[PDB]
């Protein structure tokens, strides 16, 4: 179904989030357009296995336990927050996104092994 | 009171729905069909306590395995010799053998071979069923179809045959079968059973009626709309065999001329005396069939005699039994079998009947497209079980109905095979309440 | 779209042969049959028989058998009435008529010649 | 593998409901066929994140935060849980299937900011 | 990203322990070549969604109810688990592989049927 | 020829040479190496590498 | 043949093989000039453009 795909541009960090779901939703439906089909089963997975590395699984909103750091920028965004609105944090923050990913997963390997080891004093 | 909402997964519910089927495979074969697909092992299981409805004319997978069965033979004929440039002027004397008209055409012609210097001059064979005469002078002649199409040689190590094929659901649509012995060819079953794939339905090319098929489970059973009493096809599924022996009981030369690297096939001389082809019915077997299917008939039908002639006027496909056996194809007397009648109120003596065979067989649904089949040398014997009829009716009057043979239509041939299956989408994700709240 | 174009017809002689033709022009031949109904003055409309182009049966009313013959030409899609020995009863308006049916039923008529 | 595969059709809500993995476990496998399992691919996808949108992730049976209402009709349904049995359910339900998911992702996204807040007084 | 990809085989059970995401991350990338692509996307998922039936979803490592049987052979692998290497265990534990994964669905089954009857006394 | 096949000219501005052609694995198979130097074409490698 | 001929200028017989392969027969048709090209020596000569 469709309806308020991307109207929450041009609103702020905040009010996008509740409307996070409607961008969530949508996979939908010569000769041989078939192709671009299997290309929106991948991406996706790529999206969504992705999470699963950083155990942020599932859920839309999750927090997780690398701090912040100033090197990827020190904004103070607090103000920002409900202005923004969200392309200039984009273009802003993919100088480090490529960095943040691996202190993500090297946090879940952190998170795992220690939990298991945790539960391996049984 | 306290009810919320709850959601389950893998809920047993389902909807009709239409969907591509996949098929099987063969260990051996001919050699798209001849290693592929895979070839699986199925297996059924019961569904207990399920009534479900089925329909055998308003299913879709009949006109999909049509298709199917088109693609195949268009896929299988693609790699052939077209056989353009025998459409030339024949002159035709037609006096070699001992007989002459019964098949007339021993036609000589001009013929391009090996160097595009200038044609030269051969002669072969031919049956007088795909000659036509050109105007003027009779001994002038031509090919039947080529003011019309192109005809092409099937080549005959690549044979098609009536190999055994399964088809395969895909994955989330499941095949019901109806195990249930009277169905009728509409309704509720209470006997719905499942599988992952069907059994060997084999794809056979008949007409006037139907063999090499299944048999039914109780008595004889009658498929047949039920919209109007104005009828296409009323489709006879019996449930004992009679065997039929076909036989063509003359040799015959095979001689190949050369038009590149293809090399067309004739036929050069029939060896010893000329016998016309035969088949052979046992005698108590088919009158006691037709005497079980017609007083199965009248229940429909409440106070009206029964009455059996053949069919009148079309082409060849229609007034004759044809079919195909070997690498050569019949067309068969059938006016002695269906003469009977009969008031409302074991292999003693055999019946003969003559037949005649022709080379260029138009396709078995469509006009525009024509193959020749090839010449098979030596005498050639076939035997037979033949599994049902296809039957249409005349109008008539009182006190009198009226059946007589039909069935040119290939489509309701494999109709009389897929009544059973059904295709179903699955639906598994059914919501339901429940006295439970979620952890906040 | 579809046309049903008829020639043939004016006066005729008594006792004689006569022969009827039409074209059928603009969708798929092998899919629809085809009726004969005629229209005598002064009285209702009456059947004299059908047509399947795909595999040319015929079928005709219980009067009129051995006076009457259909047959078709695929490749032109042309339909031809032979009618013998006409009678003075046999002035009539003559239409051929296309029909709608199902893959196991045949139902109403949708066009008229 | 391939067993009793939608034979519990005919008995209950609750018989059915210790055989539902059977039916979870199927997603198995001219010339042109392939495309059909690509829609193998897609339906289940668009069964499994429709899953994630409704916070009901992975398990085969749970309970959400949305409670009952009558306006879906008012059937006691309490011995009818255990004669029913499957089909009919359904075809009563339809009516108003498309309505109650946007209950269930609306309360999936009161229940994903609140926790995030209360976590937020972090 | 393509880095250090099976290059772990070679050492121990616990030495690949930490080092599972990296093999964990790929999913990546005539004329008639893209049905590969499509197989890629297969089976995967039928690794990811045979997870979700035995209630280890998504993490890495995990432990369930079913205890451990001799009749898998009785291997001491205490001190083996750190030499084995990886391969041979494959090959002796294959004699029971499709056998163990019936006892883990119907362990989550117990799992999901007592809980959700718990739940259900509310 | 001719009393065998058909024969065709080769469009001289299309043709064909040795240009280099890697193959590449699909996901979720691997391609091993052997860079041992005196490999005899069958037997165990013990200098196992993946690209 | 027409009233006037300059206005369109193929009104052109040619030799062509019909539902025999036997001897081509003559054939005759009408067509536009600016489709119509010269053939070199004598102008009644002609060739498709
Ligand atoms: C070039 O290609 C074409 C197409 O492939 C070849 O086919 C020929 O096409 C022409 C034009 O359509 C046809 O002419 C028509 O023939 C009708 C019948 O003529 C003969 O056929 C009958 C046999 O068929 C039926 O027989 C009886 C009833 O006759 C049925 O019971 C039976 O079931 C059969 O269906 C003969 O019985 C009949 O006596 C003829 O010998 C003509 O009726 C038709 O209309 C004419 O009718 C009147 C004169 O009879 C008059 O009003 C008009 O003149 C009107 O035109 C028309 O002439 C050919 O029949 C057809 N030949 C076939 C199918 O074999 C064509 O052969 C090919 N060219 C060459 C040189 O080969
Ligand atoms: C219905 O069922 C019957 C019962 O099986 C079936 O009759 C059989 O048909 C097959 C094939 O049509 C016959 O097999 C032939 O047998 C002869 C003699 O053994 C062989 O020479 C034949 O080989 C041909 O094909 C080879 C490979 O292409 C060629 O190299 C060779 O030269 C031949 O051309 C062929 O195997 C069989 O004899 C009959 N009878 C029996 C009793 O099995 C019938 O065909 C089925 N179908 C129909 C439509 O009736
Ligand atoms: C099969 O039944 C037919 C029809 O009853 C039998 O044909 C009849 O045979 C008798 C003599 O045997 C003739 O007097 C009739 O004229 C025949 N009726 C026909 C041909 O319609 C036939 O004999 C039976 N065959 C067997 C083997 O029992
Ligand atoms: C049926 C046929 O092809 N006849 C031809 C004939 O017309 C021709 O005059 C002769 C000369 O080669 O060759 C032969
Ligand atoms: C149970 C019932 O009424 N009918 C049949 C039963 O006779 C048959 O044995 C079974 C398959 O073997 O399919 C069902
Ligand atoms: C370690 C060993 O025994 N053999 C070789 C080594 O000599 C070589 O340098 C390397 C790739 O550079 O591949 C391996
Ligand atoms: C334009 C054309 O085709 N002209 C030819 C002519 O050259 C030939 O001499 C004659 C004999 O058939 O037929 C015509
Ligand atoms: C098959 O269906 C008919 C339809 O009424 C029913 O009479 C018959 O009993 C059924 N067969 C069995 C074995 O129940
Ligand atoms: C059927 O039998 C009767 C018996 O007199 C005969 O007159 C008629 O010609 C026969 N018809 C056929 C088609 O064999
Ligand atoms: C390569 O394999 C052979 C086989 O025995 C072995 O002798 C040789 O030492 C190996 N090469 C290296 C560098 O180890």
């Amino acid at each position: 179904v469709f309806l308020g795909f991307l109207g929450a541009a041009g609103s702020t960090m905040g009010a996008a989030s509740m409307t996070l779901t409607v961008q969530a939703r949508n996979l939908l439906s010569g000769i041989k357009q078939l192709q671009a089909r299997v290309l929106a089963v991948e991406r996706y997975l790529r999206d969504q296995q992705l999470l699963g590395i950083w155990g942020c699984s599932g859920k839309l909103i999750c927090c997780t336990n690398v701090p912040w750091n100033s090197s990827w920028s020190n904004r103070n965004l607090s103000e920002i927050w409900d202005n923004m609105t969200w392309l200039q944090w984009d273009k802003e923050i993919s100088n480090y996104t490529q960095i943040i990913y691996g202190l993500l997963e090297e946090s879940q390997n952190q998170q795992e092994k220690n939990e298991q080891d945790l539960l391996a004093l049984d | 009171e306290n009810l919320w909402v709850t959601v389950y997964y893998g809920v047993p519910v389902w909807k009709e729905a239409k969907t591509t089927l996949f098929c099987a495979s063969d260990a051996k074969a001919y050699e798209t069909h001849a290693c592929v697909p895979t070839d699986p092992n199925p297996q059924e299981m019961v569904l207990k306590n399920v009534t479900e409805n089925f329909n055998m004319w308003k299913n879709d997978m009949v006109d999909q395995m049509h298709e199917d069965v088109i693609s195949l033979w268009d896929q299988s004929l693609k790699p052939c010799v077209k056989l353009t440039p025998l459409c030339v002027t024949l002159n035709c004397t037609n006096a070699t053998a001992s007989n002459s008209s019964i098949i007339e055409g021993m036609c000589s012609f001009n013929i391009t071979t090996e160097l595009r210097d200038k044609r030269e001059k051969k002669n072969a064979l031919f049956y007088k069923l795909d000659i036509v005469q050109l105007d003027g002078n009779s001994s002038q002649y031509r090919l039947i179809n080529c003011n019309t199409s192109v005809i092409t040689q099937a080549c005959p190590k690549v044979s098609f045959d009536p190999i055994p094929i399964h088809y395969c659901a895909p994955a989330g649509y499941a095949i019901l079968k109806c195990n249930n012995k009277t169905f009728t060819g509409t309704g509720p079953c209470n006997n719905v059973s499942t599988v992952q794939c069907t059994h060997g339905i084999k794809p056979v090319v008949s007409t006037q009626l139907l063999l090499n098929g299944s048999l039914a489970e109780g008595e004889i059973i009658i498929r047949s709309e039920n919209i109007t009493k104005n009828v296409k096809t009323i489709i006879v599924h019996l449930n004992e065999s009679v065997k039929i022996e076909c036989t063509r009981p003359n040799n015959k030369t095979r001689t190949s001329i050369r038009i590149p690297g293809q090399w067309f096939y004739a036929t050069g001389q029939v060896i010893g005396d000329i016998r016309e082809a035969y088949c052979n019915i046992n005698e108590s077997k088919w009158n006691e069939t037709l005497q079980r299917v017609s007083k199965k008939l009248k229940e429909y039908f409440p106070h009206k005699n029964i009455t059996f002639q053949p069919s009148s006027g079309g082409d060849l496909e229609i007034t004759t039994h044809s079919f195909n056996c070997g690498g050569e194809f019949f067309y068969c007397n059938t006016s002695s079998l269906f003469n009977r009648t009969y008031m409302a109120n074991n292999s003693t003596r055999t019946i003969t009947i003559h037949c005649r065979i022709k080379q260029i067989i138009n396709m078995w649904q469509e006009v525009g497209r024509a193959m020749y089949a090839p010449p098979i040398a030596g005498n050639i014997t076939c035997i037979s079980n033949i599994t049902g009829l296809l039957l249409t009716r005349d109008y008539g009057k009182n006190n009198t109905e009226t059946f007589r043979p039909g069935g040119g239509n290939m489509k309701d041939n494999w109709r009389s095979e897929l009544y059973k299956y059904k295709v179903v989408k699955i639906e598994p994700l059914g919501v339901a309440p429940t006295r439970c709240k979620r952890r906040v | 779209q579809v046309r049903l174009a008829q020639y043939g017809g004016g006066v005729k002689r008594l006792g004689a042969t006569m022969t009827l033709s039409c074209v059928a022009s603009g969708y798929t031949f092998n899919d629809y049959y085809i009726h004969w109904v005629r229209q005598a003055p002064g009285q209702g409309f009456e059947l004299l028989g059908y047509i399947d182009p795909a595999n040319g049966r015929p079928d005709y009313a219980g009067a009129l058998r051995e006076r009457l013959s259909f047959y078709r030409d695929k490749s032109m899609e042309t339909l031809y009435m032979d009618l013998r020995s006409l009678r003075y009863d046999d002035t009539a308006m003559y239409y051929c008529v296309r029909n709608v049916g199902t893959a196991g039923s045949l139902l109403h008529y949708d066009h008229w010649g």
